[PDB]
């Protein structure tokens, strides 16, 4: 309906598929925040501080 | 024969005619989505409430009470104000559907005891018993059964 | 057994059942944050005061007092004027939470004797004794104890 309102809805005929994102759940936030700590060790292997994240550090 | 069993089999196998009084009343009982806690109702244009309404003036009600040779029978101050606003907003693009779709959804819910934004189960007295109907679970086959069979019959 | 001692141990060790009358009344006494001087209260939308309110007209109260065949029971002059302002401000982005999120907090504070922006301790009569509750220190375990045990019992 908002695609009918702002866009003059021909975009619905143009676009193959419209996706709608759910907001992040806390089950999502377990693994998703953990991915930054995998890339954290790529920039900081020169520094060679390997930060370990327990599950207690997740919910804080 | 229990409540979720009837929703699959009675469309295929079981007729409503062979069901006991303790089985008919529990299918009209509310489901387990009832007593489940649900906040955040979704607001829509309430066709129930009239924003163009006004108060009984009591000098119109006196003058219209004395019947004879009057030419307009309402106030028309708040309902023209309402029409002037729709001429000035320039809102057309979905309001061309809002007056023309959305009442059917809320008008049919008025025949089921369900108000405007009510996504849950609402009762409906059929004979001497209440039937809780939904937006989704209309329970139309129970309504056709309880009106036709229990017109001169009583099954609680 | 003193006041700060009870907040740590009675969650772990001590039950409320073994406490004297001079110990129960002092835990219901206000804390040392009370009698501490605090200016600058934080203003919020007061759900207590109704900006759309009006005065008793006394010709409506007379006409609605004579019961029968009237169709609207209030004035609606002001309340349409208020709804028009919300249509014209175009303030949506957090007001979609302000009517919906901020409000549950002030409604729960009404069950504790606490008004809208009151970040301090407010009393609540339970039986024959007052219990000063807070936004933060709800003191819910004292309330469950004084209602259940001291229903037919008296402990000052």
């Amino acid at each position: 309906k908002k695609c009918k309102k702002v866009f003059k809805p021909e975009f619905v005929n143009r676009i193959d598929k419209i996706g709608v994102f759910e907001p992040l759940n806390k089950k999502n936030l377990h693994k998703i925040v953990a991915l930054r700590f995998k890339k954290l060790e790529k920039r900081l292997e020169e520094k060679n501080i390997q930060v370990s994240v327990s599950e207690k550090a997740i919910d804080y | 024969a229990v409540k979720d069993i009837k929703k699959l089999i009675e469309e295929g196998i079981l007729d409503y005619e062979d069901l006991t009084e303790n089985e008919l009343r529990k299918l009209a009982k509310p489901d387990d989505n009832f007593y489940e806690l649900s906040p955040y109702a979704s607001d829509e244009k309430d066709l129930s409430l009239n924003e163009t309404s006004g108060l009984t003036n009591e000098q119109l009600k006196n003058f219209l009470g004395q019947n004879g040779t009057y030419h307009m029978s309402y106030d028309s101050k708040s309902i023209d104000y309402a029409k002037q606003k729709k001429s000035e907003k320039k809102e057309d693009q979905q309001e061309d559907d809002d007056g023309f779709y959305d009442a059917y959804k809320q008008i049919k819910n008025s025949y089921d005891g369900i108000p405007n934004n009510f996504n849950h189960e609402a009762p409906q007295l059929i004979g001497n018993n209440y039937v809780f109907t939904s937006i989704y679970d209309t329970k139309e086959n129970l309504i056709k059964f309880l009106k036709k069979n229990s017109e001169y019959d009583l099954y609680d």
